[PDB]
């Protein structure tokens, strides 16, 4: 979760709304195991 | 580090670029909620827009730590503070800060 | 980092497993030694106390007058690799032509070896088991007749997309392991590794797998260990049209490199459901056979 | 030099004059997790004397027609003390135990109890009796708390397994003509080095009268059974808000 | 190499880019009690990462006419976390602290705050105004919790003592044109090596605007102040049931 | 007793008090050194940041052009044994003949040195003080006249039975310390030790001394430190009948072997009650004196 | 903005323990990810068509 601790303070003449970009990755201890077929993508038929 | 689509609310094709960045605005200072997202990469959600969440789909069992890396794209004259909490399992959606 | 004495003289952080016992080599049965009469006081080995919970340490060299018997009988057949390395029917899949169970030429079978009583009762002697396996598929017509037909045995791990039909997309087996076989050939046979996220499987899970307010509706989750859901096994008749032979696939699982922990009482009532230690209540069978009286035989 | 025992762990003490001995379960003393078996990187808290101490749950009345009682562990210590608050606030848990069952009676009373520890004691139902209804037990019966739950079919232990083969587990007897206490020490038994306390009950304590209590009229009829248990080498990890279940 | 700070204690972290520095109170770092200063023979529990971490209390709105706020310590952490449960269950307590006050504002905002730590901050009343009624403050005003209480007479700090001489204590400033954070580290200050947490408040945190907040119309009017504090080298002893007060 | 690495490399149990500072001998004021002009960049000692909370380290060798001034001025008069070893009126007891306050020839006085403003304001500069004392009793008639009369000054520690009358039983002073004096003799004078259960007295106790539900009735206990209730001081005219001289006992306390901790802001408003930091609200006096304007003097 | 990824470990963000990880990286190799046969083509030889 992301919570406003104090607030987003802005002076006059600057825009009153901003945007945040999240960037996700992994560490050097990350590992994977037991290869399979990916599930969260499909394919409607009649390819070519 | 690949982009996490936390703001996966917009659905129409004209607003699919609104899906990569979530806003922060001027609030009344009660400790409001900005955004929340599950930390499960192989699950269906924001992590499915990563090269971690597309390669962990080709695998069944994963281990190790993650890291989310937020970046602020507001003005230089703007200041502020945010609390970024990882609530481990069992914890429901927290109602307040 | 340690100054006070109530942290230097602490037994906090002892990670070594203080064991009272030591595994000793026992390749043969224990040899008997010669024993003569004893007519002494204080030495009384026939008197035990089972209230201590330990078993009797009484030998027959202490109770009767015995001879030397060099026993050369082996303990090699009571091992686990000699007791579990014996294939048994863990599953059975049917592929009829006309019917209702599997009428589309494909069949999915959720991997559980708790569906046939004769193999369930052996593994449920222990509560944790870690093993590699060796599956063997024995396909045939209901009449026992062998036919010239090609099949695909796809292993679908959890999360992977389950095939919904005969002409589906998941059968392309780019990452899922698959096996093609003809029914005229010998039975297939593959060796599986230990595939659990944990250190061992467990046939009894005393608890609920999710959090949440446990109510009457979501009660069937009691006892579900998701460390044990190793996936799904799927079969089709490889083709675009319907087949012309009804089939029945039988699966035979042999364990190897077995390890086991925490023995259990073995069951005596008849099983009723899969992954469920339920029983009939009015018909509680005793463990054995009855008698007319205790003084007669 | 063996019938007397003094169990001092923490700020609590038990003194007994009619002990049998102390059973260490499966030849293993409780310990803390090693750097090899552990996977969680978060540092675990080790509250060494505030939770590692004896807790007294309730008292059960042994009668002529008492069939038996079971308690699931550590469901019994989720609303009791600093143990049942570190566990509500943490997600993981790892502790051994030291159970102690008291039943004092005279030298004119007779009876026996089997005090056994059955790991992963899953609970079944009679399935409608006829064996045709696929039923499951409710939540008050699978995790019944400190009050316990009474066995309705003790011969099959409400799981289809026999009471006669239960002596392969940890066990002691309470024979009222020899002893009145049973001390069992249990290590952490699970496939996982750490596990949740609010969802998974690692073992069950079974208290079953094999031999019924008999006495003559005039004596004391009210004969209680009392469970008293101590965590040992406890560890907690993964800190978030408080949840009951 | 000094305006940036990262405070990692436990499982929590604070990152700041407009820091001043870190004040260590009275030249002393928090520590655990020695075998000479201690008198209690009972072993104390030292939960090292479950209570020794940052807690965020509330948020206070700085306005033009804000007079000040005070928080008593450790009244603020008696209903919050594993700290406020070991303390309800134990009779003694001994911890340092690390306070951190946040107030972020722009480069077009101006103001200052004095963030001082006054030990044994006893609270007075106006005594009916005329000074003839022997009155005492209520309980909501002496131990007000995490919400704090608003100073009604900040010039005398509601104790008859001046705000000008408060810089002899621990203190930092929050000057919105230089910094937005104040890190104060406080050891355990008492005549006793251990003391009760539910009756005795060792110190008070004072947040007073000397210079009023001023800005021009169009900017952000809502400027909060946020307190974030960490126990450090905590110890508890003397275990009994749970009491709130 | 330690195996894991997260207890060997722990800073748990560090009992030593890690101090950043070191007390150095400063018998004289600091000598000034010679300083010339500086016309450099980067070196800027006049610029501080009080937001850090620390004070200025700026010397006058850095701000002006100075000379060598071997200062031989001592710091021996700012010590605490030179600042508190000065007797002051902590109490005053009156023994009238006819009246209402003390009409029976005896008087009890609860020991508090927070009853006269001029001695309270000095000790309330610190919040913890540890000292031996030296009391001195100065008895006289209201008119200043000295008379031939014998008195008994009994110290009644807490718990000991307080005397209810002139002819009571507690005045036999078998274990309580007592002092007999004639008014014609010099003033009495006794040295008291540090008598607290704690390590130091404390003139400010932020908290309630008992447990319990704190309500409006039992509110006056706020601020009571029972580590400081050192007892009760009692006086009588030694006799069986009534006296014939009215008396007034004045008590003068001098400290020695003083130690003090945690300085405090010193008070500016007028005290009103004993062991109570209350003040008047409508009449809040400023700390100093006013002006007509800031540019004029 | 540098474009590089974070070098932040969990030894720097939380209080951690020693965890001797013996988990292998041998299944994320390419010979373990591509050495898995898949249907690349399918040819039909009808009689009438
Ligand atoms: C080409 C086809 C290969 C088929 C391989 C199937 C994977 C088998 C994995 C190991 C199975 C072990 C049995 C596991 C436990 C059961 O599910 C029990 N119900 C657990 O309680
Ligand atoms: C023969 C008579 C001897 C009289 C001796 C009286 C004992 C005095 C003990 C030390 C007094 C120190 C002052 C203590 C503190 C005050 O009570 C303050 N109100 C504390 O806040």
């Amino acid at each position: 979760s992301i919570w406003y601790q104090t607030n987003y303070v802005v002076p006059i003449g600057a825009p009153n709304t901003a945007y945040i970009i999240a960037l996700a990755a992994a560490q050097k201890n990350f590992t994977m195991k037991l290869c399979k077929d990916t599930s969260h993508i499909l394919q409607t038929a009649s390819i070519q | 580090e690949t982009i996490l689509e936390v703001n996966n609310v917009p659905t129409n094709a004209t607003s699919l670029m609104e899906r990569l960045r979530f806003p922060v605005s001027a609030q009344a200072g009660k400790g409001e909620l900005c955004a929340v997202f599950r930390a499960d990469p192989g699950r269906d959600g924001p992590w499915q827009s990563t090269m971690l969440g597309q390669l962990c789909g080709y695998y069944t069992q994963w281990s190790g730590s993650l890291e989310v890396t937020f970046m602020f794209t507001g003005s230089f004259m703007a200041t502020g503070k945010m609390l970024i909490a990882y609530t481990p399992p069992g914890g429901p959606l927290p109602k307040d800060r | 980092g340690d100054r006070v004495a109530d942290v230097i003289e602490s037994s906090i952080g002892d990670s070594v497993s203080r064991a009272l016992t030591q595994a000793l080599p026992a390749p043969t049965g224990q040899n008997t030694q010669v024993s003569s009469h004893r007519l002494d006081t204080g030495e009384v080995p026939a008197l035990q106390a089972a209230e201590i919970g330990a078993s009797s340490n009484t030998s027959d060299e202490s109770m009767i007058e015995t001879r030397c018997v060099l026993n050369s009988h082996s303990t090699a057949e009571t091992t686990l690799d000699s007791f579990f390395s014996r294939a048994g029917l863990v599953g059975e899949i049917d592929l009829p032509l006309e019917g209702t169970t599997n009428p589309n030429g494909y069949a999915n079978w959720d991997i559980d070896i708790t569906g046939y009583a004769q193999m369930r009762r052996k593994v449920e002697l222990f509560t944790y088991m870690r093993f590699d396996a060796e599956f063997t598929f024995v396909a045939c017509t209901p009449t026992g007749q062998v036919v010239p037909q090609l099949l695909q045995y796809m292993f679908v791990p959890p999360g992977a997309p389950k095939p919904e039909s005969r002409e589906s997309l998941a059968w392309q087996t780019a990452t899922n392991p698959s096996v093609f076989v003809k029914l005229t050939d010998p039975p297939a046979q593959v060796s599986v590794p230990f595939m659990s996220p944990a250190s061992a499987y467990q046939w009894f899970y005393d608890g609920y797998p999710t959090f949440g307010e446990h109510k009457q509706e979501k009660d069937l989750e009691y006892g579900a260990c998701p460390n044990n859901m190793m996936g799904t096994f799927s079969v089709r008749t490889v083709g675009s049209s319907k087949s012309k032979y009804p089939l029945v696939v039988r699966i035979y699982m042999r364990m190897k490199h077995v390890r086991a922990w925490i023995p259990r009482p073995m069951r005596n009532q008849n099983y009723l459901f899969k992954a469920n230690p339920n029983y009939a209540g009015n018909s509680i069978k005793p463990t054995g056979t009855s008698r007319s009286a205790i003084t007669t035989l | 030099s063996d019938r007397v025992a003094q169990l001092t762990i923490g700020n609590s003490t038990i003194t007994t004059q009619e002990a049998a001995n102390i059973i260490v379960g499966y030849g293993e003393w409780p310990s803390y997790c090693s750097d090899d078996d552990a996977t969680a990187v978060d540092k675990p808290t080790r509250p060494d004397v505030s939770v590692n101490r004896f807790y007294t749950l309730d008292t059960k009345l042994w009668e002529k027609s008492s069939k038996g009682w079971y308690w699931k562990f550590p469901d019994v210590l989720t609303e009791t003390g600093v143990f049942g608050q570190n566990a509500q606030f943490h997600y993981l848990y790892r502790s051994g135990f030291c159970i102690h069952v008291q039943c004092n009676a005279s030298k004119f009373h007779q009876g026996a109890l089997l005090v056994a520890i059955l790991p992963e004691y899953v609970i079944g139902t009679v399935a409608g009796g006829t064996g045709t209804e696929d039923s499951h037990p409710p939540y008050k019966q699978t995790q019944p708390g400190a009050d316990g739950f009474e066995l309705q079919h003790p011969y099959v232990l409400d799981a289809g397994i026999p009471i006669s083969q239960l002596t392969v587990c940890h066990h002691q007897r309470i024979n009222l003509r020899t002893n009145n206490c049973a001390t069992i020490i249990v290590p952490y038994m699970n496939t996982l080095p750490f596990d949740s306390a609010l969802n998974h009950c690692n073992f069950g304590l079974l208290v079953v009268p094999i031999s019924p209590l008999d006495f003559d009229q005039g004596a004391t009829p009210v004969i209680p059974i009392t469970i008293t248990l101590a965590p040992m080498c406890s560890e907690f990890a993964g800190l978030r808000q408080a949840v009951t279940q």
